């Protein structure tokens, strides 16, 4: 490991979080903007603004341990490990909340049961957020629990319990973002095979797009997944020297999908 | 004469519009300006009003 | 016998067109270039009345300056208490279809129109607790654009019928049709003296009608596009009217000549309701923009941008005594602004 | 506070009628609004009973999906202005009286009634409205034009026609004559399926393109387009 | 429009009953609505208020948790129970119809009424004359006084008017001390000093005897005054 692959790198990484960071502020700026406009948004454009939150945190926790890892400047307070694990809990639930509501809006489903419970997700969709910080804060309690019982034997076993706490607590939302986009994408296919006859000059291209986009999210978020879990492991990897290549690695993952639903974003396109 | 009846109308209507006495522009003008400046300062929509007075505040 | 008819017209209008030059002794630029101009006049929502789940056409004021008619797709005309956002009542129309609607001066009727050529007159005030449509007048071969009341018994209504129509409202018959428009009526309002009203027809042309004799007393040729919203100056004796040509055209009675027109370089979007202040310094009018550029009715120059909606500003409305004025836009949205200090 | 008993029970009636606008919304959204246009010469009074003065309404249900199509050829206004209205619907159906390349307009017979439809679908395939709203073409009176077609062919009303006047030919001739006023191809669709007087698959066919468009407004929407 | 209620009649003491109030006429579920308690030769007392849709539901303290109120909208059925009566509750109890918007006439409409015979910190609201000799023709002024002023901030003071002809059901004659009701003579009127009200009466004729009441409407706990009996 050379110095200058190491600062090629670090250079590599710093310009991916400013990138996050620039484009989070930008939507956090315009969706400000359209809320003291008319304060009255679709539920997918303050999905993408509590992403964009989501985003501040993970890239901000990534920061300080980045530098009080590297630099080890005061190592006392920046192992906020805790804060960067909860939101990147967060930032996984928000995901598969947006793949449900795709597979919600989009699907073609009648049922009155459905119908209703469609609406009233409409309508009580903030609380929907809440209600998954409120999974998200109960999912960390384990976690928690492990962090304060780690730090108390600082000051295997209950490593390994820690372990399986921030696995399955950020699994669960993975299972359900791929579970809802294997759906989308089987929906999008089956009716891409029998629309033919119904005209196809933007129709199916704009399925096609849809699809295009739902290929893009599900690899950019997946493979972040595998990321993560490879960074839960350790072991196999090494994150003292390959450090930076690392998470240039992860953040690369995270411009992807921040530029993605930047694109994506109908608030931006139409203020635009 | 459908074409010829509707000329006439349309003569018969001009010509009613032929016999009002109009006014030069500029005397219209400085009554409306009059009117304008008369309720200016009772018109909360161009002129400021007391915070506990508005209505809506 | 149409030849000497249309010459002998045309002469008529050359006519009418000289005394149009020669009274014009001098424009209201020139009167206006000495006035203080008004300022930056800036005015914030103080109320969204969220609630009308569809598109807003049509609101109109009590004549306390309290109570909102507020008319959408929904099928439903909605009365607000504007102090409180409360919803007074919630008259489910019959035709989801509406382009205006209007408040009787006494506030014990409505009146509602649109697309299906009928004008319904709903009473507020029953012994029973319900809004009952009074009177389902009809008559009109052509959609109604605008409604306004008299006197709780004669109605007066513009449609598409190239027409305007004095309903009696207890008899429920046109007392006078008011004929003579070339093109469709998109605006009327009824003067303060309840005598004449001005209706703004797509002819590209505005017109005065005197309401007991019949006859259109004044006729005015303006804009190239067709005209889609009117207002009445309140001393009676002018009107304004806007367009799709993006031009605020201000008349005056006994001077037959377009007296003032406001219109920018970069306004190109057309206009959907005009309205007036109560001293008549201001004439808020909501275009394409999605906003509500105010124009000062003398000086010619914009004063102030009320945006805020995102989408069309289909009705404009102005308080009686003149506190407040409602944006209802094509957004689903009716928004209250009142100046600040 | 600052809430008297009055108040308090206006805010609670307030409540209960933004409820009642709520609950007549569950009935609103199920349903979808399309708009029949097209000349009232032909095509356009028939496809509403293909579906089972003053605004007609025409309530047809078909799979759960709740149609409200509007007929407005009484509205007697040559100039289109309401239109504005119905701004906001799904499918403008419009009928084009394809059958009628032989007659003429009664009034100023120097006029078409082809060249009619073809400037009313350049009106409101390219309106400053109707921009991405989607378009449903029923080229009317297609037994008719099979019939007629050896007859009299198209020269008549196109000077730039050539080709064989089979039917077959001459049909997709018109059709992509009508679907050649499409500004864009990408924000609304110009969809087409000739159709006769016993032709019982129209209302598939209407189906299925309002559900294309609905899916593709949903898609829109979710940010995938 | 009508409002005839039923039940009433002879109760043995710590019994029980169920009042049943007939709505016709009138959009009830649109309608709020009162009970009110006469006592053989008392004055009034408010009972118990249940607002459209059952939203709020309110009592008075010396009849709190002994009674339940509530309403049958679909039938237009206004029902009562009477847990653990005594000698306090018999009475005339009658069944007000009110709505609430902005310009509405609360208790506009009163039933007939029905009897039960029982066998063996509000605002106070007074009225001092309680009898006074009139002809007719003339103007009488009739003051109720309140303990504290009824004016709120919204810039309305919330004071009504009943007239009880004799042997009849109360009839609204002025809401908000300034409001004429609908169907009542012009020669009604109300005026007061904010914590003292006097309703005006230009001329009496014998329509117009009878007792007549005054209540406040601020706070729930909703009070009737003695009214004055009317002596020709
Ligand atoms: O280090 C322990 C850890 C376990 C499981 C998940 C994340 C973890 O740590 C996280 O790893 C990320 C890798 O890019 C870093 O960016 C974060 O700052 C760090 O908290």
């Amino acid at each position: 490991i050379p110095i200058q692959l190491t600062v090629f790198f670090m250079i590599i990484y710093v310009l991916e979080s400013l990138t996050i960071i620039v484009q989070s502020s930008l939507i956090v700026a315009v969706l400000g903007r359209e809320w003291l406009q008319v304060r009255r948004l679709m539920p997918v454009d303050m999905i993408l603004i509590s992403l964009g939150i989501s985003r501040f945190c993970l890239q901000w926790a990534s920061m300080l341990n980045n530098f009080c890892s590297y630099f080890n400047l005061n190592y006392v307070l920046c192992n906020l490990t805790i804060t960067w694990e909860f939101f990147n809990i967060l930032t996984f639930w928000l995901n598969s909340l947006l793949t449900v509501f795709y597979c919600i809006k989009v699907s073609s489903f009648t049922h009155h049961i459905f119908l209703w419970l469609r609406w009233r997700i409409l309508r009580l969709f903030p609380w929907i957020l809440l209600g998954c910080l409120m999974i998200t804060c109960v999912t960390i309690i384990p976690s928690a629990i492990g962090n304060y019982i780690q730090i108390q034997l600082l000051t295997e076993n209950f490593h390994q319990y820690q372990f399986q706490a921030h696995t399955v607590a950020l699994v669960i939302p993975f299972i359900l973002f791929l579970a809802s986009t294997i759906f989308l994408m089987a929906s999008l296919t089956k009716q891409i095979q029998h629309h033919s006859t119904g005209h196809c000059n933007p129709s199916m291209k704009a399925r096609f797009t849809a699809l295009r986009s739902l290929a893009v999210l599900f690899i950019v978020f997946t493979s972040y997944f595998l990321t993560i879990l490879i960074t839960i492991i350790g072991t196999l990897f090494d994150k003292r020297c390959w450090l930076w290549v690392w998470e240039a690695f992860v953040y690369a993952f995270i411009l992807m999908h921040s530029t993605s639903l930047m694109l994506s974003s109908p608030t931006l396109k139409r203020i635009l | 004469t459908a074409s010829i009846a509707q000329a006439r109308k349309l003569v018969e209507q001009l010509k009613m519009e032929a016999n009002i006495d109009r006014i030069k522009v500029s005397k219209a003008a400085a009554d409306l300006m009059a009117y304008c400046e008369a309720h200016a300062k009772e018109d909360p929509l161009l002129t400021p009003v007391p915070a506990s007075e508005n209505p809506f505040r | 016998e149409l030849d000497q008819l249309r010459q002998e017209a045309e002469q008529l209008k050359n006519q009418i067109r000289d005394a149009r030059k020669a009274c014009a002794d001098a424009t209201l630029s020139q009167i206006t270039n000495n006035i203080d101009p008004v300022g930056r006049i800036q005015m914030r929502t103080r109320r969204t009345l969220r609630g009308h789940l569809a598109k807003i056409y049509a609101m109109h004021w009590g004549t306390d300056s309290r109570l909102l008619v507020s008319a959408s797709q929904d099928g439903k005309l909605i009365i607000w208490d504007s102090y409180t956002t409360n919803k007074v009542h919630a008259i489910p129309l019959r035709s989801s279809w509406v382009m205006t609607c209007a408040y009787a001066p006494s506030g014990n009727y409505v009146a509602c129109g649109g697309l299906d050529n009928i004008c319904s007159i709903y009473n507020l005030k029953t012994r029973e607790g319900n809004v009952r449509v009074s009177r389902e007048l009809a008559g009109h071969t052509g959609y109604l654009s605008c409604c306004r009341f008299l006197d709780d018994n004669q109605i007066v209504t513009s449609s598409g019928d190239t027409t305007c129509a004095l309903w009696d409202i207890e008899t429920g018959q046109q007392t006078t049709t008011f004929t003579g428009h070339t093109g469709d009526v998109m605006s009327l309002s009824l003067a303060p003296d309840t005598r004449l009203f001005v209706s703004g027809a797509c002819d590209a042309s505005a017109k005065l009608w005197d309401v007991r004799e019949g006859m259109c007393r004044q006729t005015f040729t303006g804009h190239e596009s067709d005209i889609n919203a009117i207002c009445f100056f309140p001393n009676g004796n002018a009107f304004a009217t806007g367009s799709d040509d993006a031009t605020c055209r201000l008349f005056d009675l006994r001077a037959d000549q377009e007296l003032m027109t406001y219109s920018h370089d970069n306004i190109i979007c057309g206009i959907t309701s005009v309205s007036f202040s109560k001293s008549g310094r201001l004439l808020l009018a909501g275009y394409d923009d999605f906003n509500c550029n105010v124009w000062d009715a003398l000086k010619a120059d914009r004063a102030g941008v009320l945006a805020g909606h995102d989408n069309r500003v289909s009705c404009l409305g102005v308080t009686d005594d003149g506190m407040a004025v409602a944006t209802g836009s094509w957004d689903s949205f009716l928004k209250i602004w009142n100046g600040s200090s | 506070c600052t809430l008297s008993a009055e108040d308090k029970a206006a805010v609670e009636r307030s409540k209960m009628i933004d409820r009642n606008l709520r609950e007549d919304g569950e009935k609103a959204a199920r349903e979808v609004k399309l708009l029949l246009l097209g000349a009232g010469e032909s095509g356009k009074s028939t496809i509403v009973k293909q579906m089972k003065t003053g605004i007609v309404e025409t309530h047809f249900t078909f799979k759960d999906l709740h149609f409200k199509m509007f007929d407005v050829g009484g509205q007697r206004s040559e100039r289109k202005k309401w239109i504005h209205c119905f701004e906001g619907v799904t499918a403008i159906i419009f009928c084009v009286a394809l059958s009628d390349y032989d007659l003429v307009l009664a009034e100023d017979e120097e006029m078409n009634r082809m060249h009619e439809s073809m400037k009313l679908f350049d009106s409101i395939c390219n309106n400053k409205w109707f921009t991405d709203t989607s378009i449903i073409l029923f080229l009317n009176k297609k037994d008719l034009f099979e019939e007629k077609i050896k007859k009299s062919p198209l020269t008549i009303c196109y000077p730039e026609y050539a080709g064989s006047n089979t039917y077959e030919e001459a049909a997709a001739y018109i059709q992509c004559q009508f679907e050649d006023l499409n500004k864009r191809k990408d924000t609304k669709e110009i969809y087409t399926h000739f159709t006769c007087a016993t032709d019982t698959q129209n209302v598939k066919f209407v189906f299925d393109a309002v559900t294309d468009i609905i899916i593709k407004e949903n898609l829109k929407d979710c940010g995938l387009f | 429009v009508q409002l005839v209620e039923s039940g009433g009649g002879l109760v043995q003491p710590g019994g029980s009953r169920k009042l049943s109030c007939s709505a016709s006429g009138f959009a009830f579920s649109s309608f709020g609505m009162h009970w009110v308690r006469q006592a053989p030769e008392k004055g009034l007392e408010w009972v118990a208020y249940i607002s459209s849709g059952s939203g709020t539901i309110y009592y008075a303290d010396t009849v709190k948790g002994r009674f339940t109120i509530s309403r049958d909208d679909p039938k237009n059925t206004l029902f009562l129970q009477m847990t653990s009566l005594r000698s306090e509750d018999t009475a005339m109890y009658y069944c007000v119809r009110s709505i609430y918007y902005y310009g509405s006439s609360p208790f506009d409409f009163w039933g007939q009424g029905t009897t039960l015979t029982v066998s063996s910190s509000d605002i106070v609201m007074t009225q001092a004359t309680s009898s006074v000799p009139v002809t007719p023709g003339e103007s009488v002024s009739i003051s109720c006084r309140s303990s504290k002023s009824l004016l709120h901030s919204n810039g309305n003071t919330y004071l009504y008017w009943f007239l009880q002809r004799p042997g009849q059901s109360p009839q609204l004659l002025i809401y908000r001390m300034s409001n004429l009701a609908s169907g009542v003579p012009d020669r009604f009127s109300g005026s007061g000093s904010g914590t003292a009200f006097t309703l005006t009466i230009s001329r009496l004729e014998a329509e117009d005897v009878g007792v007549y009441y005054c209540m406040q409407h601020l706070e729930y706990p909703l009070t009737f005054g003695a009214g004055t009996k009317l002596e020709l």
